[PDB]
């Protein structure tokens, strides 16, 4: 089977190098992702994408496209152990929290990293998520990664990858390993390429948003908020002057002579009422555009910040950009053929009406067998 | 760095029978 | 404008003379232990037909104690470049702290001077010190250090004290392995371009911040390169009973709110430890 | 040597028909590459002289 010779050796010749343990993400990108967590609109979108994926429910199950009659469910007890560990990961952390962390990392850097503790017989004992900013990977000579380094000086655990690890007689590993799921890009370089995150194309809009909010907060405090620039003449007797000033002043709400007229006997004083508009300090027009752009680049219908738009956000951006890739990464190297991790689509509260309508209209149909009517709307057998 | 020497031990044999 | 991730540093530690000394752990900062000065003589070979006996002379049991000394420092920042930086100052500056402690602890435990630092076994100067003879050359009486001395020194350890290792700077080992006989043959490793036996079997642990008698590897000594008699070369001791290193609490880092004046975020770190020389009869010093 | 001296590679060799200056009867090829090198920390090496 495995030929061990991929065409990805175009780089390790000169364009890359083996046995140096390069980091996985640029420090510029790390800082951009850090500061997007305090930026208002960016953090809002980042946490929303989290919550959603954090809500979906897991389990392991038969795959529909089971052409492998020689099922890879090696023991059927490793599958119960996987189910257990998928519902309760490493202690002091739950499956929902692990999902949220994975989704946030995938949205920030285009990477997902985990660590497994399979005991001795394909039975995974625990699963941990990894900090992408401070995880480095070291390649083999041909075309791919062999080891992951976690920590600079003291922490130096060289976790082997799934590709190279002491496998069982069936194929499943026996010792610890890691995943490093990546998002694809241009010009190949499946692991040697640059990341793909929405943060790459929102630098200019976030900078403009910050500049406008700073201008607004500055102009809030500093612009005089008084009306009635009143000016006397250059011949008015300091004291007659103070008296006319007090007469003008003591008409405030709760004063001696409030609301009543002001009588001036000669020496015309001149008042002009200042506008102090102050109603466009934040530039609503070139601020809502930047908000919309930083939302669209993460992939959220503007309306969410109506039920049709919610359905669209769930089934065009959430599902095939966070759910399918994570699920396929887990399916690739977390269990044998024929079985894989699946999430129940009926667990999302928004698609229930749509599912019910499609099930009713299919039940109405007659030229279709019952098993396929089931399978077209979930319900394996 | 300035060129430093590499003086090594010579033919060291005796301590009590110095030749005539 | 193409900043890398390369972080060439090129700075060195020592070896560690820590796993040799006997390790003891105390909770509080004041311990106390006993000591047997001498058993003394009890009973003589008395004559016969003498309805009597002799009280002899009782022994002695001294009672000693020692403290634990602390280690602290301070470092800070400006909080403005730390938000824009292309690195992580804390994770580097924290890393800079044990590297200072780990190297300061080892050296002080070796050469500490009395007050508020554990008295190292060098400055204690109660380890018996053995000085080597000088040699003759062209009438001159330069001091030297031959392989004949090294075997004499390591073998002269009392056998009943136990097995004892040796400690020395690698420049001494390079000096030993590179010795030459009269003809030109090497003394050790005859004809393999390198002499490097498994030190663990010859019980010679190596280090790099010992006094290093061959100054910068430049005083082999025939003329004005003499060893400058009166310099440390190597030591040998049953370390598991000759010297103890006590530990109370590992290093800690605590933000110092107060003193941070909204410009200068000021961190604080510290640690507590100590050491003391036990019976300094197990252990000898070789000198020039 | 893994840390005492670093080798810099940006773009390896490349051969291409230099379109322009080449006619229907004579070809002009142009090859090139882009590389470099520097020293890392030079307290890691040593030299032996006479």
């Amino acid at each position: 089977p495995a030929p061990s010779a991929n065409p990805a050796k175009i780089f390790i010749r000169r364009f890359f190098s083996a046995g140096v343990a390069k980091n996985v993400v640029s420090y510029s990108n790390v800082m951009a992702a850090q500061r997007a967590m305090e930026h208002p609109v960016a953090f809002r979108c980042l946490d929303k994408l989290g919550l959603t994926v954090q809500s979906v429910k897991w389990d392991v199950g038969k795959d529909p496209q089971n052409t492998q009659v020689g099922d890879g469910g090696m023991s059927a007890s490793q599958r119960k152990a996987l189910q257990q560990i998928l519902q309760r990961p490493n202690p002091t952390m739950s499956g929902a929290q692990l999902r949220y962390s994975a989704a946030l990392s995938w949205a920030c850097f285009g990477r997902m990293a985990f660590k497994v503790s399979v005991m001795s017989d394909g039975s995974v004992n625990a699963i941990w998520p990894l900090g992408i900013p401070f995880l480095k990977q070291k390649f083999d000579r041909y075309g791919d990664v062999e080891s992951f380094q976690y920590g600079d000086e003291a922490g130096k655990e060289t976790i082997p990858s799934f590709t190279k690890v002491e496998k069982n007689d069936k194929g499943r590993p026996i010792k610890n390993y890691a995943f490093m799921i990546v998002k694809p890009s241009i010009n190949g370089a499946m692991n040697f390429d640059v990341q793909n995150t929405p943060l790459q194309a929102i630098g200019v809009p976030v900078a403009l948003y910050d500049a406008l909010m700073a201008r607004a907060i500055d102009s809030a405090d500093g612009t005089p908020n008084s009306k009635w620039l009143v000016t006397a003449s250059r011949d008015l007797d300091d004291g007659q002057a103070k008296e006319v000033k007090e007469g003008i002043e003591e008409t405030k709400p709760g004063g001696d002579n409030g609301g009543e007229i002001i009588f001036i006997a000669g020496t015309d004083v001149k008042v002009q009422e200042m506008k102090n508009d102050l109603s466009d300090i934040h530039s609503k027009v070139p601020l809502d555009d930047q908000a919309r752009t930083i939302a669209g680049n993460f992939g959220i219908p503007i309306a969410l910040l109506y039920d049709e738009s919610r359905k669209a956000f769930f089934e065009d951006t959430i599902e095939p950009g966070y759910l399918t890739p994570l699920e396929d990464g887990f399916s690739m190297f977390l269990c044998g053929a024929g079985y894989r991790v699946i999430f129940d689509r009926d667990s999302i509260p928004a698609l229930r009406k749509s599912r019910a309508d499609i099930a009713a209209t299919y039940d109405k149909v007659t030229f279709i067998t019952e098993e396929e009517k089931r399978e077209v709307t979930g319900w394996p057998a | 760095a300035a060129p430093s020497r590499l003086v090594q031990p010579g033919c060291f044999i005796c301590r009590g029978v110095a030749v005539s | 404008p193409q900043v890398l991730a390369l972080e060439v540093d090129c700075n060195i530690e020592c070896a560690s003379l820590l796993d040799l000394y006997g390790q003891i752990e105390v909770s509080r900062s004041t311990f106390t232990y006993m000591k047997i000065a001498d058993y003394g003589q009890l009973g003589e070979y008395t004559c016969d037909a003498k309805c009597d006996a002799e009280f002899g002379e009782p022994g002695n049991i001294r009672h000693l104690e020692g403290k634990t000394y602390d280690y602290r420092g301070v470092f800070c920042f400006n909080r403005k470049n730390l938000q824009e930086a292309n690195y992580d100052f804390l994770s580097f500056m924290i890393g800079a702290a044990q590297r200072s402690h780990r190297i300061n602890r080892n050296q002080a435990l070796m050469i500490g001077k009395g007050v508020n630092e554990p008295k190292g076994w060098l400055t204690e100067n109660c380890f018996p010190v053995f000085q080597t003879l000088p040699v003759d050359v062209n009438g001159t009486s330069t001091p030297a250090f031959l392989a004949q001395d090294w075997r004499r020194f390591v073998t002269s350890f009392p056998a009943e004290y136990g097995e004892a290792r040796s400690v020395m700077h690698q420049n001494v080992f390079g000096y030993l392995a590179a010795m030459v006989d009269a003809n030109g043959r090497f003394l050790f490793g005859d004809g393999d371009l390198t002499f490097t036996p498994d030190l663990v079997r010859e019980r010679i642990r190596i280090s790099n911040c010992l006094p290093d008698p061959t100054e910068g590897n430049t005083k082999g000594g025939t003329g004005q390169d003499a060893f400058a008699a009166g310099s440390f070369v190597a030591a040998q001791a049953a370390w598991k009973t000759a010297f103890y290193a006590v530990e109370k609490r590992p290093m800690f880092f605590e933000q110092y709110e107060g003193g941070s004046s909204a410009w200068c975020v000021k961190y604080q770190f510290g640690a507590e430890d100590g050491g003391f020389v036990g019976c300094c009869e197990h252990g000898r010093i070789l000198q020039i």
